[PDB]
């Protein structure tokens, strides 16, 4: 581990060809910039989830969304989402398991079978 | 902005500004430690000077001693060095943005396509119209989700090709040639999903692009917005870029092949089969040509509507030719135009004036349709004509050896007694610079004469003379250089060579004359590569 | 004729060129490195030029504080640790270690004694480093993708006098800047100004007077004007006008004073020419004239005289008891009259910040010019100075002598007004060419100077008495210099290895750019021209068309580089009238005084009978008579280069269009089944035999067997006993060239065919029968076919793509790494999760693609499993994962995939495991198959060796019933002892050879099992070699042989092409408009010659099909082809190769004229018009005009449509600007530049510019929005602030600016 | 450089439309004091 | 100069003129 | 005599 310790970071403005044009900084990729395709699957995963949740129970869909968070980013735990609906107990976990096993059929989970990859 | 992304190989790629900021931070920390340590007054002030130099180099780095990085030997760029060169807001950052949704492919002639339709490779249309293909698959219902669509087009399934031809129907794509010198360099075309992997470009439009098909990557762009997709149809279309912005001359004029075909169709000779054989309609000419009764030398009479006066004009039996009738039928019906324009030889200048008059008097739709027809007509009548270059095509003037001998003898009469500069100029200007157009003029005169066969009909016109007269690729200077005297080569300072250079490219040039030729031509070739830089600089100054 | 033309006899067209055989094409760099690396014994190490000289000049050092010397005895060169064939795969440095002898002595002791207890030397030895020994083909393999070092053309050292052309002048005067350019040091400028004064503009920094420079040397003041002026024969006051003057310079001057004779008189008032007055003065015992005042009296003149010459008087105090006016003006303008003042001025000019001192300034000038350590002017510089300005012998001295500056100033002041021509700074002989040898010598000298500085800094601490040998000498800067020279140097930037001609033209490439010369911008319109001395030494046609035109012009075919550095082109020396045979490579410097007459002149049986032979006495061509001729050109192709010499009818091509064709000869991919051109050039055989990738028979014996992978050859007809035995040539199979193209070799020799030594056995890439074949000859019709070839585009037939005639391989050989990232070691296992099983096909258990399995574009090539941290937990993705029950994969997909292309099949998949843990659980079967094939080839070589050894032993024993006793190969089984002893000695020597081979193979297998050389980070590297079969798809830049380039048009079927009279369809249909526009009519003549050759081939093959080896076929071959009649039975094989067209070797400037081509067409059954009737293919009609239908030699230039096509809607974006990357590297996008954005700006398309450079590329928050909108269906977008403007305002905010938005 | 719509061409017409819309909004604001 | 119709408001007249002046470049001198 | 160099000034 001593060797291979980034001995000398090469300058990002170094030339790449026979001339001083198109330096290395213009050829480095981006491992953090969200590509537009990956954002497309994000928006559609927001649309494809709102459609699958529209078939569930209204209160059940609300508690399932609160379990993860579609509009609200505050991902609540089982008990936290439990207090918002009824007595915080295994009933919330039971309804969550029932909903999860609900949209696993070829009818509801049809457009999502090719979504998880 | 100055990243430190880990490159492939465990070697970090730190930006140039990172080293400058590190140096500035080091100088600041050293100055803070010296001030708190109560260093000598000559070291603290020297520390302040070092910090000042570091901050100077961090901003511009040019006004100082060009501080180089500790690792590399290249001059480190700074906040000012970035904005100056192309790698900042000048070219790389703001103006010359590496726009996505684009494509670069070698271009090929697209004569089977319309003037407003450019060939697009199927392997490139998918990568260019990926979001549009996804939208068409989602609206059509073929793909359930975006991920499934991307999984569909990624493998290039057979069901997505039908959607690609449907999405690319009226969506123009910007064809961007490598060098652009005017607004016609970016022309939008209704793409056609052609086979192969090369942009099938229209022959008439590549002249405006400055793009020949000897290798010219035409960068294709795709407008995403509904207005940009529509903006490329109202203004960036090839049909709307007929007349070049330089002057009132159409840039969609046939350059090389269509002009040659029209010249071959318009050349009229008094000797040919079917002399004065009056025809009924335009189709009668082709029906008789397919029967071998009338040739294409344009010497037969027929009927055609010229449409000169107000309103419709009667089908007057004109004394025109059959070859000029095939082009005359392509002309739109409108006053001030008709067969009167095709009566000339129909060279490149005349054909450009014809596309200009058809646009100057008639509309753009009829002008573009006439350009599309004449390109197909010129192409069909040029391949069937047989315009191949041959050994007897470039005819050397028979009255050339005698004139060369007399010139070289006149170059020796005054040279016996000898001022040397005056005698040299008499032997290079009046001896070789003069009579080199005399030999070229004699060659042109012997090439213009239509040789008549024993049967009273002329054999044929020289293909090189046809190319020179029609204006496709020939010229008087090029004719003289190819078959004439070849002129006199240049010098590094600009002086004309005094030695005799009597040989054309059709004949065998010895080593010395060809070396002089490549000594005079490399100057012009460098001017094509060096003076073009001055042209780009002038264009950049003018647009700004 | 040497087993390469006997089956491909080419009817030559040259008149009679046999002046001098052209040297080896790669001989430039070969002979360069062979003076940089002697590689022989001690007597062979005596080389004043090369690495030895610089080493012996820099290695010996001394210590002024401890009296420690580090002597240099000699260096021993060792063989390379890795072979070229083994180094090309390892991707390492093909270098050999340098062992130098050291000798540290401490004899010089104190107490006035010259010998100490350790006075005796120790005879040390230090590992200097590994230097890239030049391969036999001149490649200089530093890593994978071997890069050859192009020669550089820098300003040769020596004094120069660049007379200004009016620029930077007062009104119109000249400058005459006398500048001496040293080989290594500081430049000097002695230019003038409008004031008519010489200023020593040292290194173009300041313009201090030359009097300061003269004072720095010591010869200035009352002794500098000694060579400039003298004493006048004047007298004092006396009766009348008494003066003992001699009239010798009064001619052409008005008689301002009555200098009449003493007795009678002379010097009349007219003073026209003084032609008679001078004669009378000379005949009258001197020109005693009885007569100015305001003249220059700065001659030698402390008791009665004073400093300076400004009297303005009438010779008071008893006078102190228009060609040259420069020295007197500089001495007065100079404010420094003391040498100390001049030294101070020089120190202030060089170092203005440092305070000048008395001894410090004198030491600075000495170290700058009087010091050979810094002002290292090469011997070529001293010889060039001695030639320009005449001086004594100074080959040993390098620094500019004090007398040299005086001669330079004198010649400058003489050339200011006539008196000799200036020295042009743009002369070939003035521009000495440097090669890889001299460049590596200079950079190794720099590295040795750095090492000497380090050793001097380190020796002061470590004592020399009882010190470990070579403990203070470092080795990092030694090898670091050569690594930088081969890693990122401008001269070692790339090696164009698309074909054997590209390697030769790249090796014979004199690039005027790079370190030590003018850059691409620095060139200008001057150096981008061709000087007259370039004739014969540097080709003027073959030059890159881009911005680097005139700077990378390749060397001529016959030109050679002298020991000094100047290009020496051969010239057949001729005496008065009779041209003798003695040849001498006359350099460009000595070519001016000699008169040269060009070749291609009608010479009689014993001399030239023209009497008006053409030529040039010095650059300028003229008409020189038969007499007064000493130098003659060797061959007409001496002016053209290697890449240009293969242009048939090159004299017919244009000077500019030939540059396009000569550049594409080196830019033609190697085609499978590529045959020699029917209308090729005789240079093709020489360029193919003197190039790389072609095995040449190093022996005379007959070939034994041929299996493609290798070719065994017998020893010779007369071989030594145990010198070498049999020599097997391992034929190089399909390996990726430096241009990502195929390099394949075919064993042209047949089983049981004797081959002499020195001939090409197996062809290389794009070669057939030994001759160079850049492409395949295709039937061409130069007619516009339906507009598909309207522009320079080239129509194409399906027969040229169906027959697999223009198809290359282009092995990509992608590389993948498995570097151990910080978040756990990266894995190369089977596949990353969340991947379909269709992409995992063709992958073994290791994870790499199976060797020989076709891989579509984008398929998984090597599964790279890279562990990382937990990705950003999104709510929708977490819900989907919980719904499907799967778990979030902690590893990120990083498996290498093929880019969009038609690559398909995989040739080789090399795996380089780490030395630590290799073959533990990955690439085990790969290494197993590798060792199995290695053992198989070793066993085959051992078997063939034993076979030939047994054959030789039987041949030796039969001369000294052997069939009944076959086991007597090692025992005589009789009373013989001498023969048995000789057989035992031969068998033991052959067993030693076999043991050496086995030792090499076991060393190779041990190196393979121990772990290949891997980078410090990555542990397992897989180099998958994917090979393509690119056909002639529409888009390929198929350029002609002469320069008529053009993209291939639509591939018409073999039915729609234009029909010929014989029914054959042309494979290509070019455009005839390219000839009149660009005067390349030789392409038409070349096509006519190719058509004649094709008709001759069809006639001969139609004559052999009816009667094989008929008695009349030889007569027709003799009539068409004299070196044709061969006693062998190869006539049945020669016709098989001639059936495709009898090849022709036409010289570059002595080929076939119009009459020759006409006669060839008449004798080959071709129409006399050159053209031929060509029926249409689309519709079908006899064209009413003669159409040219010939066999043009088309190419398959590397600028394909596959490697150039590109399409990326959204690819990886940058970091500094968040813009899409450029180029086809990783899904780049076509950059929309300022000049290309103006096209839409002038247009009304502002919405496009508001979305192409606002939301398309540089809007990370708008790009995703517009993509989601386009995917949803609505074509609406929004983009307020692009990332470009954001980074621009952040950079401007970084400085003291206040760039800030508002309202 | 700023990335906004160009004031020439279709961008020029959209700028004219924006100006006339701002004038209309000002006239409407003047109606309601 | 694009068509026979008069110039319309909004065209980059200066940019069009600059391009028309730069087009004769690369073949001057 | 403007050196325009910190090193030279320090020296
Ligand atoms: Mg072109």
């Amino acid at each position: 581990k001593v060797l291979k310790i980034a001995k000398e970071p090469i300058s990002l403005e170094t030339p790449i060809g026979d001339e001083e044009d198109s330096h290395l900084g213009d050829f480095i990729e981006d491992k953090n910039a969200i590509l537009p395709i990956d954002a497309a699957i994000q928006s559609n995963l927001r649309e494809t989830t709102t459609r699958v949740l529209a078939s569930l129970t209204p209160r059940e869909e609300r508690v399932l969304r609160m379990r993860f968070g579609i509009g609200m980013n505050t991902d609540h735990t089982l008990e936290e989402v439990g207090q918002q609906f009824s007595v915080t107990r295994e009933r919330i976990r039971q309804i969550e398991a029932k909903a999860l096993r609900k949209l696993k059929h070829p009818s509801r989970s049809r457009k999502l079978r090719s979504f998880l990859d | 902005l100055r990243p430190l992304v880990p490159l492939d190989g465990g070697r970090f790629a730190t930006s140039d500004l990172n080293d400058l900021y590190r140096r500035v931070i080091n100088r600041n920390n050293r100055l803070k430690r010296l001030i708190e340590l109560r260093a000598p007054d000559i070291i603290i002030r020297n520390e302040k000077r070092m910090l000042q130099e570091s901050v100077d180099a961090l901003f511009d780095n040019g006004r100082r001693g060009r501080v180089i990085t500790g690792a590399n030997k290249r001059p480190l760029k700074s906040l000012a060095d970035m904005l100056k060169g192309k790698q900042g807001r000048f070219r790389q950052n703001l103006l010359g943005k590496r726009v996505d949704y684009s494509g670069r492919s070698v271009i090929v002639v697209g004569p089977e396509l319309k003037l407003h339709e450019c060939g697009l490779p199927k392997k490139m249309a998918l990568e260019l119209f990926k979001p549009f293909i996804y939208a068409r698959l989602d609206a059509k219902g073929l793909s359930g989700t975006v991920k499934q669509s991307k999984r569909m087009v990624e493998r290039e399934q057979p069901q997505v090709w039908d959607i690609l031809e449907e999405v690319i129907r009226e969506h123009p794509v910007l064809l961007n040639r490598a060098p652009t010198l005017h607004r016609l360099g970016i022309q939008a075309f209704e793409p056609k999903l052609i086979e192969g992997k090369a942009i099938q470009l229209h022959p008439l439009v590549c002249a405006a692009f400055n793009a020949d098909f000897d290798g010219d990557q035409m960068a294709v762009h795709v407008p995403l917005s509904l207005e940009a997709q529509l903006e490329a149809r109202v203004l960036m279309m090839s049909t709307n870029n007929i007349l070049s912005p330089a002057n009132g001359r159409p840039i969609i004029v046939p350059s090389q092949d269509i002009v040659l075909g029209l010249y071959y169709l318009s050349v009229a000779r008094d000797g040919e089969p079917g002399e004065g054989k009056i025809f009924a309609d335009l189709g009668e000419i082709e029906a008789a040509m397919d029967a071998g009764v009338v040739s294409l030398h344009a010497k037969i009479k027929a009927r055609h509507t010229e449409m000169t006066p107000e309103g419709v004009l009667l089908r007057k039996v004109i004394d025109t030719t059959p070859g000029r009738m095939k082009i005359a039928a392509l002309l739109p019906h409108h006053p001030q135009i008709g067969h009167r324009l095709i009566e000339k030889a129909l060279t490149k200048k005349e054909i450009g004036n014809l596309i200009d008059i058809v646009y100057r008097h008639c509309g753009q739709k009829a002008t573009v349709i006439f350009a599309d027809k004449v390109m197909g007509l010129g192409f069909k009548e040029a391949a069937k004509a047989g315009i191949s270059f041959g050994k007897d095509d470039i005819i050397i003037p028979v009255r050339k050896t005698a004139i060369v001998e007399e010139t070289r003898k006149l170059a020796e009469e005054y040279e016996q007694q000898y001022i040397t500069k005056g005698e040299k100029y008499n032997k290079v200007v009046d001896a070789w610079a003069k009579a080199t157009d005399r030999v070229a003029d004699e060659m042109m005169a012997e090439l213009q004469m239509k040789h008549k066969d024993e049967n009273g009909r002329e054999k044929e016109i020289n293909a090189i003379y046809m190319m020179a007269h029609s204006g496709a690729r020939g010229s008087q200077a090029q004719m003289k250089q190819l078959g004439g005297m070849r002129g006199l080569m240049a010098k590094p300072s600009g002086e004309i060579i005094e030695t005799p250079i009597v040989s054309n490219f059709k004949e065998g040039l010895t080593v010395q004359e060809y070396f002089n030729s490549t000594h005079g031509a490399r100057k012009g070739l460098a001017d094509t590569a060096l003076k073009t830089a001055n042209s780009g600089y002038l264009t950049r100054r003018l647009v700004d | 004729q040497s087993f390469t033309g006997k089956k491909r006899i080419r009817k030559s067209f040259g008149r009679i060129p046999e002046a001098v055989q052209m040297p080896n094409l790669i001989e430039v760099q070969r002979s360069s490195y062979e003076q940089f690396l002697q590689r022989e014994t001690r007597p062979g190490l005596r080389r004043d030029e090369g690495v030895e000289a610089v080493f012996k000049s820099v290695f010996p050092i001394k210590d002024f504080n401890e009296r420690a010397v580090l002597e240099y005895v000699s260096y021993e060169f060792e063989e390379p640790k890795y072979d070229v064939e083994e180094c090309i795969q390892r991707d390492m440095t093909f270098a050999a270690p340098l062992k130098v002898k050291l000798r540290l002595i401490v004899f010089e002791t104190e107490e006035e004694t010259g010998a100490r207890s350790v006075k005796d030397i120790k005879e040390q030895d230090v590992y200097m480093g590994d230097i890239p020994l030049m391969t036999d083909k001149g490649t200089f393999i530093v890593n994978g993708t071997e890069r050859v070092i192009v020669s550089q053309m820098h300003r040769s050292p020596g004094v120069f006098f660049d007379h200004d052309k009016g620029k930077t002048h007062a009104s119109g005067k000249l400058l005459f800047a006398a500048r001496v350019i040293p080989y290594r040091g500081s430049w000097l400028d002695f230019e003038f100004d409008a004031k008519d004064i010489v200023y020593v503009r040292i290194d173009r920094r300041r313009k201090l007077p030359a009097t300061t420079f003269l004072y720095a040397l010591g010869m200035d003041g009352e002794e500098i004007l000694t060579t400039f002026y003298d004493v006048v024969p004047f007298e004092k006051r006396s009766g009348g006008w008494a003066t003992p003057y001699k009239p010798e310079r009064w001619r052409g001057v008005k008689p301002e004073f009555p200098l009449v004779d003493a007795d009678t008189g002379e010097e009349v008032a007219p003073a026209g020419t003084k032609i008679t007055a001078r004669q009378a003065k000379k005949f009258a015992d001197g020109g005693l004239k009885t007569l100015l005042t305001g003249r220059y009296l700065a001659r030698d003149a402390e008791i009665y005289a004073e400093a300076g010459d400004e009297l303005d008087v009438t010779s008071i105090q008893a006078l102190a008891d228009t060609v040259g006016a420069y020295m007197r003006n500089t001495l007065r303008v100079d404010k420094n009259a003391i040498r100390e003042d001049a030294l101070f001025d020089i120190y202030r000019v060089m170092r203005p910040g440092e305070p000048p001192t008395v001894e410090a300034a004198e030491a600075m000038f000495k170290s700058l010019f009087f010091d050979a350590e810094r002002y290292d002017l090469s011997s070529v510089g001293r010889v060039k100075m001695n030639m320009r300005l005449e001086q004594d012998v100074s080959d040993e001295v390098r620094i500019l002598r004090k007398e040299d500056v005086l001669a330079v100033l004198k010649v400058l002041v003489g050339l200011r007004d006539g008196r000799g021509e200036i020295d042009d700074i743009d002369n070939l002989g003035n521009r000495r060419v440097r090669s890889v040898g001299e460049l590596l010598e200079n950079q190794y000298r720099v590295g040795l100077l750095r090492m000497e500085r380090a050793i001097k800094e380190r020796m002061s601490s470590v004592d020399i008495d009882t010190v470990m040998p070579h403990d203070l000498i470092n080795a990092k800067p030694a090898a670091a210099a050569v690594r930088e020279f081969f890693g990122s140097s401008q001269l070692s930037q790339f090696m164009d290895q698309t074909n054997p001609l590209s390697e030769i033209t790249h090796k014979r490439r004199l690039s005027a750019l790079g370190p030590g010369g003018l850059t691409r911008e620095r060139a200008g319109f001057e150096v981008r021209d061709v000087h007259p001395t370039h004739y014969g030494r540097i080709c003027p046609i073959e030059t890159p068309e881009g911005p680097n035109i005139g700077l990378i012009n390749s060397l001529a075919t016959h030109a050679r580089v002298n020991k000094y550095g100047f290009i020496e082109s051969p010239y057949r020396r001729v005496k008065d009238g009779k041209p003798q045979d003695e040849v001498v490579y006359m350099s460009a410097m000595e070519e001016s005084k000699h008169v040269i007459a060009q070749s291609n002149i009608k010479v009689a049986e014993g001399e030239i009978v023209e009497d008006l032979v053409p030529g040039r006495i010095n650059g300028e061509p003229t008409l020189l008579q038969k007499e007064t001729v000493d130098l003659m050109d060797v061959s007409p192709r001496q002016v053209v280069s290697v890449a240009a010499a293969l242009i048939p009818f090159l004299e017919n091509d244009d000077a500019n269009r030939a540059l396009m064709g000569s550049n594409m000869q080196r830019q033609a991919v190697p085609l499978v089944q590529s045959d020699a051109p029917l209308v090729g050039t005789g240079m093709e055989a020489v360029v193919a035999r003197d190039s790389g990738a072609v095995v040449i028979a190093k022996r005379t014996g007959v070939v034994e067997q041929i299996d493609g992978t290798r070719i065994v050859i017998r020893a010779t007809e007369e071989t030594d006993p145990a010198r070498s035995g049999v020599d097997i040539y391992r034929m190089s199979k399909f390996q990726r060239s430096n241009q990502s193209t195929c390099i394949n070799q075919r064993p042209l020799v047949k089983v049981g065919d004797r081959i002499v030594a020195g001939d090409i056995i197996a062809d290389g890439p794009s070669t057939e029968l030994g001759e160079l074949a850049l492409g395949r000859n295709a039937l061409v019709a130069f007619m516009p076919w339906n507009g598909y070839n309207f522009e320079d585009s080239i129509l194409i037939s399906e027969r040229i793509v169906r027959d697999d005639v223009f198809t290359s391989i282009h092995i990509e050989e992608f590389e993948v790494m498995a570097r151990d990232t910080k978040l756990g070691p990266e894995e190369i296992t089977r596949d990353i999760p969340n991947v379909g099983e269709e992409a995992l096909r063709n992958l073994d258990e290791a994870g790499i693609v199976a060797i020989g399995a076709e891989v579509q574009p984008g398929d998984i090539l090597v599964g790279k499993v890279t562990p990382k941290g937990e990705s950003p937990m999104t709510p929708e993705e977490k819900l989907l994962r919980a719904i499907f029950g799967e778990k979030a994969s902690d590893v990120r997909d990083t498996s290498l995939r093929l880019p969009p292309g038609v690559a398909g099949t995989i040739v080789d998949v090399r795996v380089f495991n780490r030395h630590g843990v290799d073959k533990d659980e990955r690439a085990l079967a790969i290494e197993r198959a590798e060792i199995d094939r290695l053992g198989k080839d070793r066993d085959d070589e051992f078997a063939i060796l034993n076979r030939n050894i047994s054959g030789r032993l039987k041949e030796l024993l039969i001369g000294k019933l052997a069939q009944v006793a076959s086991g007597l190969w090692w025992q005589i089984a009789l009373e013989d002892e001498k023969a048995m002893g000789e057989l035992e000695s031969l068998r033991r020597l052959f067993d030693e050879n076999r043991k050496r081979l086995d030792r090499r193979f076991e060393d190779k297998v041990d190196k393979l099992q121990r772990g290949d050389e891997l980078p410090p980070g990555v542990m397992k590297m897989v180099k998958v070699f994917v090979a393509v079969k690119r056909k002639l798809q529409p888009g390929d830049k198929m350029a002609g042989r002469h320069g008529n380039k053009g993209v291939i048009s639509r591939i018409l079927p073999i039915e729609d092409m234009p029909f010929l009279a014989d029914g054959t369809h042309v494979d290509v249909v070019l455009n005839p408009l390219g000839v009149p526009s660009r005067m390349n009519v030789g392409q038409i003549f070349e096509t006519h010659l190719g058509w004649a050759c094709a008709n001759l081939g069809k006639q001969i093959t139609n004559l052999l099909e009816d009667w094989q080896q008929g008695g009349q076929k030889q007569a027709l071959v003799e009539r068409l082809t004299e070196e044709l009649p061969d006693t062998e039975e190869g006539l049945v094989e020669l016709a098989r190769n001639l059936g495709k067209g009898v090849p022709i070797a036409t010289p570059v400037f002595d080929g076939a004229r119009m009459d020759d081509i006409e006669g060839h067409l008449e004798m080959a059954g071709v129409n006399k018009s050159g053209q031929s009737i060509l029926f249409d293919g689309l519709t079908g009609e006899q064209f009413k005009r003669p159409v040219t239908v010939g066999y043009i030699y088309m190419l398959k230039l590397h600028h394909l449509v596959d490697d150039k096509i590109h399409a990326r809607s959204i690819g990886p974006y940058s970091l500094v600007t968040q813009q899409p990357l450029g180029g086809k590297a990783q899904f780049g996008g076509q950059r929309f530049g300022e000049m290309e954005v103006w096209a839409l700006e002038a247009y009304g398309a502002a919405y496009t510019l508001q979305e192409m450079l606002t939301v398309k590329s540089d809007d990370v928050a708008g790009r995703t929005k517009v993509y989601e909108s386009i995917v949803r269906g609505d074509d609406t977008f929004e983009a307020g602030i692009p990332e470009s403007f954001n980074v621009l305002v952040k950079e401007m905010r970084s400085l003291g600016l206040n760039v800030e938005l508002e309202n | 450089i700023v990335g906004r719509l160009i004031p020439a061409g279709t961008g020029s017409y959209l700028r004219s439309l924006q100006r006339v819309a701002a004038k209309r909004d000002e006239q409407l604001a003047q109606q309601r004091e | 100069l694009a068509r026979g119709t008069p110039v319309n408001i909004g065209e980059a007249v200066g940019v069009i003129a600059a391009q028309s002046i730069g087009e004769p470049g690369t073949q001057l001198t | 005599d403007r050196t325009d160099d910190p090193v030279r000034m320090y020296l």
